[PDB]
């Protein structure tokens, strides 16, 4: 049973380690870096992160994308989302079925 | 005419052999056609329709048939293009010469050459094939001073589909293009099913523009080539990598293409179609491109013709 | 080899207009004679079809034609079927697969050691393939029609069998086929109701 | 290489390899059909999600308005991942084992249920989509490259073999000549 | 006759195969694998079998059951090749028994030995048992006038 | 150019009980002998077999046998992989390929120039195949007692190294490849936990 | 048959040094002249590359080099992209791509029948090739630069172009040409902010 981490606004992602979520923050790439890289090679099984912060290292999403854990989930901030948790699954039905299913 | 079994090259050659014409030209025309080692049938099928067209009217026909001798069969092209010559260099006309199957022709030298005890070479063929095969095809041109002239169409069938093979290989180092049959617009009922990406005709330059066609004949020409280039490798992506591959100036490309084979191409092997009305159909092809793409044509030929 | 590739088959077909390939997969599944309908050919098709026209004063270069594309779809349709399943597929396409059947058992199908089905003249043969094509397309307007594939099958159970066995039916009682057409649209009729 | 020997080795690697492209076709065929249905039911379960978890946010926004915020300055939660199959895929299944202010932090709590799904549903179609390329890949590394390279070896030796045997026999004549 | 190059297109099987109705065929594969004696009932071919066999010869059986094992011994090696193209995750559960069919049917039918010597009766109801791992349903081949007498 | 194709190898095997077949692939591999084992034959193994089922008091036929069956099994497992690939391969297959690996390196490889890999007794050769065999056959039953292949490769890192330089063990000391079977039994059951 | 292995094409290959390979497929593709830049090669390469540098007085041979690496690294990219696709291929790879291609259309085709491109003198040769090439360095130390493949592409659309015309400029009008350099690194400039 291993942990939960999470990457956003304070305003906004705060009130998850109300649960015992290990809430961590940061603003260019490169605190996103290790932030993820810190929960990785922890072996944590979830990793949600706002679209916010994502944007700024799409680096670390595609490295961990095809492993089994952790699964890095891209949640949105108060205003909302960049678009990018809908695309990258848009993006993956048109180069698996070459034509768009929604 | 590079084709296969089962390809309508038949049909095209008769249907070539009625229809060419030389404008501004009155009598002046005729059509030497030699069918070599070809069954009764085939050959029946030649000689009605020769007749019931009329062509027979300004053609000569020598017919060659299956069963008949194999040095029959390697006299016959020889028969033919010396009554060519003869009409064109002594009598002052332009003859175009209707040769087929030159590949039954290959295999008559093969019989012969075994027959002789000789020494065979690529793929069972005589190693003068090459020589032999020229001995035929340079008997075409043109001779200075002389009105009239000699208008090659041999017409063979690739074994196995492979232009590798000795009959067509050796054949297209001598003549100067070639016309490609494809089983792929065959089965998709193009009349003729004639594919021009791997086809050409070398000397094209001096029978086109103004004067002998229209002004736009080069222009055009190489438009409509380049665009059913991309249209084609359009095409070939979106049966791979899905139609969600392709961009939005690759929707276009691709119904071009399909347009292409099967308004332009395919046209019928009884439609005769004029240069005229050729060319034009090709400017409507060409009306359904976004005009900032087509730069092959400069604007001056874009402002006149294009609708 | 088995395979036609051979010099002395390659020859032969270079003289020769008509090919009929015996199949050894179609005989193992009791299909006789078991000649494969995709494979084969005949040059004389067309010629045949003028004089067929002609003598029958009939479209039966156009039947045969469209009996040929069925059974072309056919094998376009099967490779459908046991890729995504026979549920996932168009009514009109499932309607295509029962023709196509129906063309392979009850006309292509023919027992040799049969009374009647040894031999079919050629007013018999087209009228058993008038009643197959019949019901085709008959069927087909019922599903432009609002109508549902499954029901039109059980509807047609009765009419179907008797299709089936148009082989079975003497030369002089040959009319019995061609009642079967008039017996197909008024049983597709009601089916629509 | 041109022997007789192996010709009829790689004769039978071109009807292995043409049966091993089929098979892997039909495989990344069925995976995507399976990956269709999961890729939709992934995505609006992330469009849900989304409009959840950015409302809780905004309520939470205007409770923290109000507050200094010194005030919110101020379970041992975890998951059990046990690894399941979809089809040849290895896949994750995971379940969990003033007054305004709470009310968007019971404003917080409703959302983990639907997150924690929407990561077991997104991770496996990820996964999915990975075994869809990795088909994918061999599918065109057997069609595109190794079957064409068997086709005309074969083709090359054949012809090659049919060369000598003429040139055998054509030696022989002169041998019997002399 | 020893085929060169364990090749049938040799002048020596070749010309024979045109002369003698069928052949009985032993590879390497199934001689390196201790199946003897080695015989490839795949390629091996008896031109003349339909008039041995059969009630007062051979048992009713006889022609039915060859074929459905002939057929099943097929579709056990497709399968067979099936787990390992696309893996134990892809077979049915009618595919491994085909599997485990022509495992059964290399080295308990087959694989008899060189001084093992099989009456008829004792081959077909040995067949028999071998289809009795299929489900009845499978075995389309054979009539059921003939199935429900001596399915085991 | 190792075409066996020719008379004089063609000949020479018409008359001899014995082919060791030579090939460039292992020598280039410095797999030595280069001897292709699917190749090769000998038409005395059924009697050598005998021999030695009776001197070594052991049923050592079965096991040559159950190695040859391993090795052409390791054949008709490649000839899958060379053009699909190792990934699909099931627990079973894989276990087979690591026996069959190492029936080749730890067996069939064999060091002309070493002092003690030149020369093999006939009760060296036994105990070296009885412990590579005796390795698959117990991780074979481990496997169907739900343990993972993974697993007992991981566990079976320090025994499997003593199967490998098992070939360099002196002719006085044999003691030390028959506790091997031992060990192999000891640690593959203690994976299983 | 355009088979090489042929006794004319290898007894000449034997004793000249240069292969000159015209290839089918890049005729139909109209790409003129149709050398295959993969497999013709000049064994005059390494000279001709000193008597270069020493008559231009600049690094040519090393431009020769790193243009020719980038279209050997071309084909073995286009092996992947027929496989993988070219959507997965890194920013490097393929700007690669684009480079390579700059050279195949830019320079390496080149039309015998207008009046400019059917001749290039040596310094003209050179100021093409720098061009090219000067694309792709600045373009790469972008990338490092944190720079995308997109935003360099697609902001590069009017200077790339006017790489193509270049071969099309005046044997006189040479700073045309080389007047591109500074453009482009320019235009590289105001993408990276």
């Amino acid at each position: 049973t291993y942990k939960i981490g999470v990457v956003g606004d304070k305003d906004s992602v705060s009130p998850f380690r109300l649960f015992g979520f290990d809430v961590q923050h940061g603003t260019t790439k490169t605190e996103i870096r290790k932030t993820i890289d810190e929960m990785a090679k922890n072996e944590y099984g979830v990793i949600y992160i706002t679209e916010q912060c994502a944007n700024l290292v799409p680096e670390t999403i595609e490295r961990y994308k095809g492993q089994l854990t952790p699964a890095i989930i891209l949640i949105p901030s108060h205003q909302g989302t960049l678009g990018i948790g809908l695309e990258e699954i848009q993006n993956s039905v048109e180069k698996a079925v070459g034509q768009n299913i929604l | 005419v590079f084709s296969g079994s089962g390809l309508p090259h038949k049909e095209l050659a008769a249907q070539i052999a009625r229809q060419a014409t030389v404008l501004d030209s009155s009598d002046d025309f005729a059509v030497v056609f030699a069918a070599i080692g070809i069954t009764f049938e085939e050959a029946e099928f030649f000689m009605e329709d020769f007749r019931q067209t009329g062509a027979i009217d300004r053609s000569v026909m020598f017919m060659n048939l299956a069963n008949d001798p194999a040095i029959e069969r390697i006299a016959t092209p020889r028969m033919a293009l010396t009554a060519a010559e003869y009409l064109a260099y002594e009598k002052g006309m332009h003859v175009l010469v209707i040769m087929t199957d030159m590949t039954n022709y290959a295999e008559a030298l093969r019989e012969i050459s075994a027959a002789r005890r000789e020494v065979p070479g690529r793929r069972g063929y005589p190693g003068y094939l090459y020589t032999n095969l020229a001995t035929l095809f340079e008997r075409a041109g043109r001779i200075r001073g002389l009105k009239g002239s000699v208008t090659q169409i041999p017409i063979l069938t690739m074994p196995e589909d492979d232009k590798t093979h000795p009959i067509p290989d050796l054949t297209g180092y001598i003549t100067e293009g070639q016309i490609i049959l494809t089983r792929e617009l065959y089965k998709s009922g193009i009349q003729p099913p004639i594919d021009v990406l791997p086809s050409l005709s070398r000397l094209k330059d001096k029978g086109t523009g103004a004067g002998k066609t229209r002004e736009d004949h080069a222009a055009t020409m190489n438009q409509l080539f380049a665009a059913y280039a991309q249209g084609k490798q359009a095409k070939e992506l979106a049966v791979v990598l899905g139609e969600s591959a392709l961009s939005d100036i690759d929707k276009i490309y691709a119904k071009f293409a399909e347009r292409f084979e099967n308004e332009y191409v395919n046209q019928g092997f009884y439609t005769n179609r004029t240069i005229t009305e050729t060319l034009d159909l090709g400017w409507e092809l060409l009306a359904m491109l976004p005009r900032t793409e087509l730069k092959r044509i400069k604007d001056d030929l874009l402002d006149k013709y294009l609708p | 080899g088995g395979d036609i590739s051979e010099p002395v088959t390659q020859n032969t077909l270079r003289v020769v207009k008509v090919f009929w390939g015996l199949d050894s997969s179609l005989a193992q599944k009791r299909h006789f004679p078991s000649i494969n309908w995709i494979q084969s050919y005949s040059l004389y098709s067309t010629e045949v079809g003028r004089y067929m026209d002609q003598i029958l004063q009939q479209d039966w270069s156009d039947m045969v034609t469209e009996g040929m594309r069925i059974l072309q779809e056919e094998e376009q349709l099967n490779e459908i079927v046991r890729l995504v399943g026979i549920d996932s597929l168009s009514d009109n396409d499932r309607l295509t697969l029962e023709v196509a059947k129906s063309i392979r058992e009850d006309y292509l199908q023919q027992n040799a050691f049969d009374d009647v089905d040894t031999f079919t003249s050629r007013e018999k043969q087209f009228n058993m393939l008038k009643v197959i094509l019949t019901f085709g397309k008959e069927a087909r307007k019922a599903l432009s029609l609002g109508a549902y594939f499954n029901e039109i099958m059980e509807g047609t159970v009765a009419v179907r069998e008797r299709i089936s066995r148009s082989k079975y039916i003497p030369e002089e009682e040959l009319a019995k086929i061609s009642s079967i057409n008039e017996e197909i649209k008024e049983t597709i009729q009601l089916i629509v109701s | 290489n041109p022997t007789r020997m192996e010709l009829t080795r790689l004769k039978k690697q071109l009807t292995t390899a043409t049966r091993g492209h089929k098979l892997l076709k039909d495989k990344q065929d069925e995976l995507m059909r399976q990956f269709i249905l999961l890729i939709r039911k992934n995505n609006e379960l992330r469009q849900a999600i989304e409009k959840e978890t950015q409302t809780a946010m905004k309520d939470f926004v205007l409770a923290k308005s109000t507050v200094e915020e010194a005030f919110i300055d101020e379970e041992n939660v975890s998951i059990s991942v046990v690894e399941k199959n979809i089809m040849s895929v290895k896949v994750p299944l995971m379940n969990f084992q003033n007054a305004e202010l709470d009310r968007s932090i019971d404003g917080f709590t409703q959302l983990l249920p639907k997150l924690l799904k929407l990561a077991e549903v997104e991770k496996t179609c990820q996964l999915m989509a990975e075994e869809i390329e990795k088909t994918r890949r061999r599918v065109n590394a057997l069609e595109y490259m190794t079957i064409p390279q068997l086709e005309e070896t074969i083709y090359y030796i054949k012809m090659k073999l049919e060369e000598n045997e003429r040139a055998e026999v054509t030696r022989l004549i002169k041998v019997k000549n002399m």
